[PDB]
């Protein structure tokens, strides 16, 4: 989670056919999505988008 | 336009009540079987003296109501309100909880008078079509109110609309269920 | 008729010779359907093979072929006449079926002495139902049926106290079973040997005290479920034979699982000569205090199976392979 | 009355879920259909804990 | 073919072994064993065969 | 028309995921518990089938142990019954019904070109349900009084209140009841992500033979197992209260006959129809010909549907209780369809070029053994013979030449065949053909003869026999070659645990060469979601014309026998 | 879906059409080999097999109706029109495994039979059914 972010349940496909699923970074991206990794803190991470209160 | 296609989980949900159709094919052979070697000795008669065919009515008529109002209940999720799901579904509630106690009390008052599981193939053959779809009903109270307390903490999408609508269809069946089961049992006997 | 000698010994399968008329027709059939059956099948496996010997990979390099040869998928003209072909297979085979069956399935073969079977757990009893009087006692027709014994078991249709659970019958209603004079019982440690005789119609009547058993003679070639109350299972608990054609002892086995002694509940056929099995029967009726072991011995017979013997009880025992009495 | 959270759709010539159709192939968000994802980790209001032990 | 023809030789010692042994202890427990002993040595003469029909149209190459 | 896009300057590849030898401490541990990706659960959904094949197989062996010699040597009359109805029960309902959604779970998402199933949680609890199931049943044999002892059919009244007293009744009567919630949990979303959803251009008859058979079993399998779910809660109502359902006095033991093999039939073809799937995934590829009927054999998967429905007293001509001219001709009928399928077989071989690899060695291995059990299948569809052979021996033979025909050779050969896809490693080849040889010599020698002894008088659930019977230089032949056939499982097991970490590294998205797919459009192992990208669906070998475009003209032009004349027709508008 | 809500009628008319010859032939003929009579479980089971397949058969085909020309079902459909959404899917859950072990517990109940068992499992299972619903409903934690 820290790495890739929340795993959202949002199959969606791109127009070349590679189905991805949408990724809630909890942190800055760089470029083009994949977050900067988080650092392990200690405490409980959040897995599930209703943990955010969506 | 945004290319309308089939309800995925309406079709998940359709598929498995044609499944939970076959279940009470089962029972219904069961029963049959019996009713037929129970005619051959005139034996059948003596024990359908025990039907109370007016209070069974009663109860037909107040699930048939819990259907509609279920059915009031799904128009109102198509729309997007809330409060008309709500409402139609507590009554549903209401309506669908006392035939289990209506049906629950024609048991208590059977076995009362000589009609029990262990008294006849009669007895058997009638508490155990009767029994599982009250269990059925039972379940169908709990899907209900699982979806008003699932509807209580989310945000009420689509998502929760479909919920609705196949909670309904499995009310439907079950009570379509009973319309099949107490025509075989009260009306044909 | 069946094919030749060697070869219609190879394709009986151990099939017994049948000693019943019944049994002839259907070895035949079954000679014939297995020359059919192994026909067929040298055809699908021949292709089977060819298709190793014949279609390979490095064997098509040889002649400079390649890969993707004659990417073929649809013989329309040569599909709908090997849909055919399977169907009038199967219906001429089905005619010959319906033919057969119902040899063995008729019931006006008009019997000269009727059994009464009766199966439980876990042995077998047999009674003489009704002989004729050809082959009588006295000539009057023989009525095997006890008059208080077989009135006794009636009258367990009810409960005395409250109990008629079972359409407005006791559950224990053992009154479906026939209770007969001349009857062979079972034990444990004495195989019960039916006495028939020889060119007669039989008929056996079937039941069973507690579950289901099978009365199966492999020389008959032919077995029969016996089901407890026959009548509301409606199952036919009755089956007839034209004659018995041959002279001896016949093994029979239950073939319906029936509890632990399932494989220990073995009868044994005693087919005799007419005029001796009437004497037979005339000593058994005028000694009712007799055995069958004795009334055996009366007619120059074995007092005992001779094709099967008695298992011995004891558990631990037979493990050195000795399990016969 | 129609929720908040409902679609903002034309109630002509469209419904976006009745009895057996949709809009989707699958099972529809259960935050919102037309909500866009990812967002930006701040709307998401999750504090990465800053954790030292000893 | 080298190791084809050794598993073939001790599948074939040993199912002997276990067909003379059979003989002596009747109807006995040891009549498993026996069994056991035959069945070991068949399954030996089967792979020796298996690996003689590999080496002879071989499917996957050393590298 | 094709809408070639623009060639983009940059794009390299896809991330090609790792093999499977490659796994850290923790990885799997937690992820197996809460996993809701169908990979990951048809693997463990085959693997525990195997598990489960080990453990009932031994059964089998101590079973044919005892029938060596005359006399009971270690084993007693209560003990040898429960023997066989644990081996046939977990044989047919713990290995059989899983090992197909198995398939199922892997490689129909993959094969229509969905991303996931429909229900993701659903089948991840028709995992567990059935695990749950199979473990409940079992625990009859740690009571003191033993298993359920009545066979699989656990026939009336023998299996009542009164006979057959004991708590393993019970547990088998519920463990079978929940394996058979798993069957249509597993049921409700493979005939659902088939419906809804398939990949852009796959039309429902651009999909797969295999695909094919799943849904038509997974309709099938929603009539058959609610039947006997009620069935068996019948009986259970009968044991726990006091029911009188199922007394001998009223019907009772005819009643259940019907009510089981109505179910007993349609469950029989649920292990069938996927593996012969399977075999027809494997001979157009191996054979480098494209499946010979296609549309043929789309229509005898359908007939085999409706007509299995029709044909299930045919297990009860020795009853003297049913119509003996309906149900003979009937099942004579279900045999046609089966011969379509079987010469289309042939067709796609006929002039081929066969590669003799280890899927396509055990696909062959299957239709020798599978035709001959089905041959022996009409000889009881026949009263006149099957009255001599009901409830004998020669059924015995004939059941384990179709069972052990389809769901083991077939199923071994769709694990070869799958094995490169489901790991990204290859399985040794020398230790597949010894497995196989030893595993096909190892059977034909413990099941020919039985044929034989079947006929000479010898029933089939007896623990013990005379020797003055003739029953016993075949029952030690028999339990020789039994042996043997035990042992075949060692290589299989050696091959696929050392493989599984160490086989050799498959470099390319189709190791068999001409797959013809949508499998073996992808990575080896898939990533997570099935498809980097996705390729144009033209046909039903979507992956064949992917892989080989140069004779993309070639396969249609000679795909009919002749008078095709549409390469030289007029444009549409 | 076009064409399998079509290929149901196949199956349907063929149990509806086995199922009325199954009830006159055996309440009509006399075979030797059995009693006459009609089968009250190969014809009751028969005719509400069919009704399965009609049952599904007619929602698929009503269903069907009101379904525009999706790609999927096109012929000559490119990769690129159903670029979008496919919906949601559950990434992972626990309750699956624990509604199962809850079955598990009902089931050991029913065959012990023992009151407290079955009474517990049956509300051990309703709680895990609603779990797994109620999971991504669950609201941020409120202090
Ligand atoms: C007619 C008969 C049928 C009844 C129809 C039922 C329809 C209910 C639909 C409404 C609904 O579910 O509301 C959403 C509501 C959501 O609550 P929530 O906001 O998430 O509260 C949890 C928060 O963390 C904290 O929020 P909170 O502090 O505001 O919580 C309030 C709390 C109030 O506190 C309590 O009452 C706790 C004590 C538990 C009761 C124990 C009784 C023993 C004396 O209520 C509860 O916890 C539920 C207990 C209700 C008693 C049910 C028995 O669901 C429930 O909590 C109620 C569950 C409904 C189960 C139905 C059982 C009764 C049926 C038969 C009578
Ligand atoms: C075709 C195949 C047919 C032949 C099958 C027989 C040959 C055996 C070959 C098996 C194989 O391919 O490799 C196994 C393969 C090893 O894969 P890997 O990537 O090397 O994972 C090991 C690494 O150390 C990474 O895993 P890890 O060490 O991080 O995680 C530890 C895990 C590693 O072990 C497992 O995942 C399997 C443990 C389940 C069986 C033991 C019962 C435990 C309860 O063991 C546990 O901690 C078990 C606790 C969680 C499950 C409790 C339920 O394991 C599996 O794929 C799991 C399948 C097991 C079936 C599910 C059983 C469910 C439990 C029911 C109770
Ligand atoms: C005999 C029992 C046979 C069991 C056979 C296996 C069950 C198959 C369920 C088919 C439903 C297909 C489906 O849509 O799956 C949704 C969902 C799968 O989750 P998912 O795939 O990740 O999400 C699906 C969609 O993506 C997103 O869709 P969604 O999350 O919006 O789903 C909306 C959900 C919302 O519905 C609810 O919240 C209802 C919750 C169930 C009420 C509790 C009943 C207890 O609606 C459904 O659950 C679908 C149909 C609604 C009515 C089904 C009521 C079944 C009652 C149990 C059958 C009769 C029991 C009598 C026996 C008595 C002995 C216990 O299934 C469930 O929620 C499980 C509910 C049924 C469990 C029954 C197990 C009972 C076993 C008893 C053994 C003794
Ligand atoms: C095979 C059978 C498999 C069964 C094993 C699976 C059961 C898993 C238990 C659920 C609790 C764990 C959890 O929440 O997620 C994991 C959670 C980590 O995930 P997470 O990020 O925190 O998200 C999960 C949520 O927080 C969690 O969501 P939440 O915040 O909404 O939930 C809070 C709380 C709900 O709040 C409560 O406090 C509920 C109060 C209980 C109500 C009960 C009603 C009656 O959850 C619970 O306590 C539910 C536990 C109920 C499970 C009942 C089913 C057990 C099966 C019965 C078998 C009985 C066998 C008898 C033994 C016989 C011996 C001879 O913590 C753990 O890792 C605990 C691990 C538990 C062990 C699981 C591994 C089992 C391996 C066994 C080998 C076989
Ligand atoms: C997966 C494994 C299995 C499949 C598939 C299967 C399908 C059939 N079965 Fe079966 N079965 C029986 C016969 C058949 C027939 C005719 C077919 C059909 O599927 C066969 C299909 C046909 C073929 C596979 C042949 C294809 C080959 C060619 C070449 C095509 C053309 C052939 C033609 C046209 C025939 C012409 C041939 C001639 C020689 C004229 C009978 C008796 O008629 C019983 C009950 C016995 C009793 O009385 O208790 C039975 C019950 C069972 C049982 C349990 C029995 C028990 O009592 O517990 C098992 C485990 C089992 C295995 C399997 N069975 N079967
Ligand atoms: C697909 C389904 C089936 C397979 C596979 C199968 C395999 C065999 N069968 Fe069978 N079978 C019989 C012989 C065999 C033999 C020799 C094998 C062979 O394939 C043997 C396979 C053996 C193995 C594959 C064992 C390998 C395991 C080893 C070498 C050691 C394992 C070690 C450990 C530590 C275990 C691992 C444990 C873990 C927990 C991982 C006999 C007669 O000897 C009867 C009738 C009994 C009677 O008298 O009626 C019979 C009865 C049946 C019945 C009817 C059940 C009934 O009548 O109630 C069915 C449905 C059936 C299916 C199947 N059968 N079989
Ligand atoms: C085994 C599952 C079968 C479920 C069938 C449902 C039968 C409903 C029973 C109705 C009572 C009949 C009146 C009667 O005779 O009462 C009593 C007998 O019946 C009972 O005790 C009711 C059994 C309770 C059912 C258990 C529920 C099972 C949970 C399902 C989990 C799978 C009268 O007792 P008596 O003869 O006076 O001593
Ligand atoms: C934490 C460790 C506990 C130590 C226990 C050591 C293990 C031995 C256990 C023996 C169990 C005996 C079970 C038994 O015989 O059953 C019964 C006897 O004992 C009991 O009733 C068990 C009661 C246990 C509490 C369950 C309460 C349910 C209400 C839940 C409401 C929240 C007999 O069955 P019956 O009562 O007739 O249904
Ligand atoms: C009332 C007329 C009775 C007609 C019944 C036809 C008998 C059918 C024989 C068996 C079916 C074989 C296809
Ligand atoms: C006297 C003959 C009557 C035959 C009636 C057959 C009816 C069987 C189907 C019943 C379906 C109930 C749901
Ligand atoms: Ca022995
Ligand atoms: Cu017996
Ligand atoms: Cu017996
Ligand atoms: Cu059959
Ligand atoms: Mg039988």
């Amino acid at each position: 989670v820290l790495e890739h972010g929340i795993e959202t349940g949002i199959i969606k496909q791109m127009p070349n056919g590679a189905f991805i699923e949408v990724h809630q970074p909890l942190g800055p991206v760089d470029d083009h999505g994949h977050p900067i990794p988080l650092p392990y803190a200690g405490a409980a991470v959040p897995k599930q988008m209703n943990q955010l209160g969506y | 336009a945004a290319l309308n296609r089939p309800n995925m989980v309406s079709v998940g949900t359709i598929v498995f009540l044609s499944q939970e159709l076959m279940f009470f094919a089962g029972l219904f052979a069961m029963y049959f079987v019996s009713r037929a070697n129970g005619l051959a000795n005139g034996s059948w008669g003596e024990q359908t003296d025990h039907l109370n065919v007016p209070y069974a009515l009663l109860i037909t008529v107040i699930l048939v109501s819990s259907s509609v109002t279920c059915q009031f209940g799904v128009f109102a999720a198509e729309r997007g309100d809330v409060y008309g799901l709500r409402k139609w579904f507590l009554v549903t509630i209401i309506l669908g909880s006392i035939f289990v106690i209506g049906q629950g009390y024609e048991y208590i008052t059977l076995v009362g008078h000589g009609l029990t599981i262990q008294s006849s193939v009669y007895g058997s053959a009638f508490f155990i079509t009767t029994g599982f779809h009250a269990l059925h009903v039972i379940a169908g109270v709990m899907a209900f109110v699982v979806v008003l307390m699932r509807i209580h903490k989310s945000k009420f999408t689509p998502a929760q609309a479909t919920a609705a609508m196949v909670v309904s269809y499995y009310w439907h069946f079950v009570d379509v269920v009973w319309i099949g089961l107490f025509i075989t049992i009260y009306f044909i006997q | 008729a069946p094919p030749g000698g060697v070869l219609g010994d190879f394709l009986r399968m151990g099939w017994p010779d049948g000693i019943t008329p019944e049994a002839v027709a259907m070895g035949n059939f079954w000679s014939w359907v297995w020359v059919a059956a192994w026909i067929i099948g040298i055809i699908m496996w021949g292709l089977f093979l060819t298709a190793i010997f014949a279609w390979g990979a490095k064997r098509a390099e040889k002649r400079g072929e390649g890969e993707f040869p004659k990417q073929l998928q649809y013989n329309v003209p040569l599909e709908l006449v090997l849909t055919i072909v399977p169907i009038i297979i199967v219906m001429v085979l089905f005619f010959f079926t319906v033919q057969t069956q119902d040899k063995v399935t008729a019931l006006d073969k008009n019997p000269e002495v009727t059994v009464d079977v009766t199966a439980y757990q876990w042995n077998w009893k047999f009674g003489y139902s009704e002989i004729d009087g050809s082959l009588a006692p006295g000539g009057q027709d023989y009525q095997g049926s006890d008059p208080e014994r077989q009135a006794a078991a009636e009258a367990s249709k009810k409960d005395p106290s409250g109990d008629n659970p079972i359409h407005g019958n006791s559950k224990s209603d053992v009154s479906y079973l026939e209770f007969n004079r001349i009857e062979t019982l079972g034990t444990t440690d004495e195989i019960p040997v039916m006495v028939l005789p020889v060119n007669t119609p039989i008929e056996f009547n079937l039941a069973s005290a507690d579950v289901a058993h099978s009365f199966w003679v492999p020389e008959f070639l032919f077995k029969r479920d016996a089901y407890a109350h026959p009548e509301a299972n409606k199952s036919q608990r009755v089956f007839q034979i034209e004659e018995i054609t041959e002279e001896g002892a016949f093994v029979g086995r239950c073939a319906e699982m029936c509890g632990t002694y399932h494989a220990m509940m073995n009868f044994e056929l005693r087919v005799v000569d007419r005029d001796s099995f009437a004497e037979y029967i005339s000593f058994r009726d005028s000694n009712p205090d007799a055995t069958n072991a004795q009334a055996l011995e009366h007619i120059g017979q074995a007092p005992y199976a001779t094709s099967t013997s008695p298992f011995v009880s004891d558990r631990t025992a037979t493990r050195d392979g000795e399990n016969t009495q | 009355f129609v929720d908040p959270a409902w679609p903002e759709h034309n109630p002509a010539d469209g419904h976006v879920v009745t009895e057996l159709i949709s809009k989707v192939a699958g099972a529809s968000s259960p935050w919102g259909d037309d909500k866009e994802f990812p967002v930006s980790a701040e709307e998401t209001g999750y504090v990465h804990p800053y954790t030292r032990i000893n | 073919m080298g190791k084809s023809f050794a598993l073939l030789v001790l599948g074939a010692i040993i199912l002997a072994g276990g067909v003379w042994y059979t003989i002596e202890v009747g109807y006995s427990v040891m009549a498993i064993v026996a069994a056991l002993i035959m069945a070991a040595g068949g399954g030996i003469i089967t792979w020796g065969l298996a690996v003689a029909a590999d080496v002879n149209s071989p499917t996957s190459h050393k590298i | 028309m094709t809408a070639v896009a623009p060639r983009v300057d940059g794009h390299v590849a896809p991330q090609r995921p790792e093999p499977t030898g490659h796994a850290r401490k923790g990885s799997k541990a937690w992820l197996m518990m809460t996993t809701t990706d169908h990979k990951q659960l048809g693997i463990m959904y085959i693997i525990m089938s195997f598990s489960f094949f080990f453990l009932g197989g031994l059964m089998a062996l101590l079973i044919r142990a005892e029938l060596f010699t005359p006399g009971l040597q270690f084993l007693s009359n209560e003990q040898f019954n429960q023997l066989f109805t644990m081996h046939g029960t977990v044989m047919l309902l713990l290995y059989g019904t899983p090992i197909v959604w198995g398939f199922a779970n892997y490689v129909l998402p993959l094969q229509i070109g969905a991303p996931d199933v429909a229900f993701p949680r659903l089948n991840a609890f028709g995992f567990w349900i059935t695990t749950v199931g199979g473990v409940a049943m079992l625990t009859g044999f740690l009571t003191p009084g033993g298993a359920a002892d009545f066979g699989w059919t656990m026939y009336s009244p023998l299996s009542d209140a009164i006979h057959s007293p004991g708590l393993g009744s019970d547990m088998w009567i519920v463990g079978v009841g929940a394996t058979g919630i798993g069957s249509v949990a597993s049921a409700i979303n493979m005939l659902t992500t088939i419906l809804c959803l398939r990949a852009p251009g796959m039309t429902m008859f651009r999909m797969p033979i295999f695909t094919w058979n799943i849904f038509v079993v997974s309709v099938l399998a929603l009539l058959i197992f609610p039947l006997l779910l009620a069935a068996a809660l019948g009986v259970l109502y009968d044991r726990k209260l006091g029911g009188h359902l199922y007394d001998p006095a009223n019907g009772g033991s005819l009643l259940w006959q019907h009510l089981f093999w109505f179910f007993g039939h349609p469950e029989v073809y649920v292990l069938a129809l996927p593996f012969f799937g399977i075999v027809s995934e494997i001979i157009p590829v191996f054979s480098r010909k494209p499946m010979f009927g296609y549309v043929g054999l789309i229509f005898a998967t359908l007939s085999i549907g409706a007509l299995s429905m029709a044909v299930w007293a045919h297990h009860m001509f020795v009853t003297g209780a049913v119509l003996l001219p309906f149900f003979s001709f009937m099942t004579f009928l279900i045999s046609v369809p089966t011969g379509v399928k079987f010469f289309n077989w042939v067709g796609t071989m006929w002039k081929g070029h066969i590669t003799w690899e280890t899927p396509m060695i055990w696909s062959v291995g299957f239709m020798a053994t599978f035709l001959f059990g089905g041959l022996t299948g009409i000889m009881l569809a026949s009263p006149p013979l099957d009255f001599h052979l009901a409830d004998s021996y020669f059924l015995i033979a004939h059941f384990h030449y179709t069972l052990f025909g389809t769901v083991v050779f077939a199923s071994c050969a769709g694990v070869y065949f799958w094995f490169p896809k489901m790991t990204g490693r290859m399985m040794d080849e020398r230790l597949g053909k010894i497995h196989f040889w030893l595993t096909f010599v190892g059977f034909h020698g413990t099941f020919l003869i039985q044929h034989w002894v079947g006929n000479m008088g010898m029933p089939r659930r007896y623990a013990d026999y005379l020797d003055s019977d003739g029953f016993t230089i075949y029952n030690q032949i028999s339990t020789v070659f039994s042996f043997l056939l035990g042992l075949s499982v060692i290589p299989f097991i050696w091959n696929v645990f050392k493989s599984w970490r160490y086989g050799e590294l498959v470099t390319v998205d189709d190791p068999w060469g001409y797959g013809n797919s949508l499998e073996w459009a992808t990575s080896c192992p898939p990533p997570r979601h099935n498809f980097a990208s996705l390729p144009r669906i033209r046909s039903e070998r979507p992956a064949f014309e992917l892989h080989y475009p140069h004779m993309i003209e070639r396969m249609r032009a000679e795909a009919h026998t002749g008078h095709h004349d549409d390469i030289n027709a007029p444009e549409l508008g | 879906m076009k064409s399998s809500a079509k290929l149901m009628y196949g199956p349907t008319v063929f149990m509806a059409a086995m199922a009325v010859i199954y009830i006159f032939a055996t309440m009509h003929v006399s075979d030797g080999g059995s009693v006459k009579g009609v089968e009250w479980v190969g014809s009751v089971a028969l005719v509400l097999s069919a009704g399965l397949t009609l049952m599904l058969g007619v929602y698929l085909h009503f269903t069907e109706v009101r379904v525009d020309v999706l790609p999927e079902d096109w012929e000559e459909a490119e990769v690129a029109d159903k670029a979008g959404t496919l919906g949601f899917f559950s990434p992972s859950s626990i309750w699956p495994a624990a509604m199962s072990g809850a079955v598990g517990f009902l089931a050991f109940g029913v065959v012990y039979f023992h009151y407290w068992m079955i009474a517990v499992g049956l509300m051990l299972l309703i709680f895990t059914i609603t779990k797994l619903n109620l999971q991504y409903g669950v609201p941020k934690e409120k202090h």
